[PDB]
Parts: structure tokens; C-alpha cells; sequence
């Protein structure tokens, strides 16, 4: 929040243009997917690459 | 041998007979067609037949056992 003050050289002055109390947000959402995905042949895959590590 | 089978193939149409001679020299020329063509496979391993400890399967080769038919 924020707030600014007034200007007078007088006291018995309690009723005045007051200040305004206003909210504010931030909001966060989320994202689209981050995928890679392969097709394969199993049998060339394991040749040489076991558990696919 | 292209010719030969063809003429075997034909002979009927004129309503002829193939001698012995042509059956021979057929024969041969096809046989030798099939020297040509001739391919023999390999039987690969089935795919659950262990490699061995001595192929150095934990640094050397990744495969516990033979990948099998591709």
C-alpha cells in the first residue's frame, strides 16, 4: 500500500478529503506442457542399449 | 535359361514334344540360375541366451544377453 498526506496549518480540522484504501494482486498461472516423446523399434533400440539409459 | 522355360512352356501350343537333350539342357542352365540366386540365412541368437562374463558385459558391451532377431 501507499499513502500520501495534506497540507493545512489549521487542527480542528477532522473532517477533510480523507485518503482511499486499494488492493492490488499478482497472479501466477501455469504453463503449456514440455514433452519429448520417441517411437522406436525395440530390438535396434537394445542392440546396444540396454534399459535405455 | 530364360529361353529354355519358355520353350518348355510353348512346345504345347504347336503340340510338340521336348527331347531328352532339351530336358538336360534346361535342367543344367536352370540349376545354374539357381547358383546364382542362391542365398542361405544364419540363425541368430534367440534373445534370452546370456553373453558370458568373458565379453565384458559391465564396461565393454552394454547387452547382459544377445539382442536377438532385428
Amino acid at each position: 500500500h501507499q499513502f500520501s498526506s495534506l497540507r493545512t496549518p489549521t487542527g480542528d480540522i477532522s473532517g477533510q478529503n480523507k485518503n482511499n484504501l486499494i488492493s492490488g494482486k499478482a497472479t501466477g498461472r501455469v504453463g503449456n506442457y514440455i514433452t519429448v516423446a520417441v517411437e522406436y523399434q525395440q530390438l535396434e533400440e537394445a542392440i546396444k542399449l540396454n534399459q535405455l539409459e | 535359361a530364360v529361353g529354355y522355360q519358355l520353350l518348355l512352356r510353348m512346345l504345347s501350343d504347336y503340340s510338340l514334344e521336348p527331347t531328352p537333350q532339351v530336358l538336360s539342357n534346361a535342367q543344367r542352365s536352370y540349376d545354374a540360375l539357381m547358383t546364382d540366386t542362391l542365398v542361405v540365412p544364419s540363425m541368430r541368437r534367440r534373445g534370452d541366451f546370456p553373453v558370458g562374463q568373458g565379453n565384458k558385459y559391465d564396461v565393454f558391451t552394454s547387452d547382459r544377453y544377445y539382442p536377438g532377431d532385428l
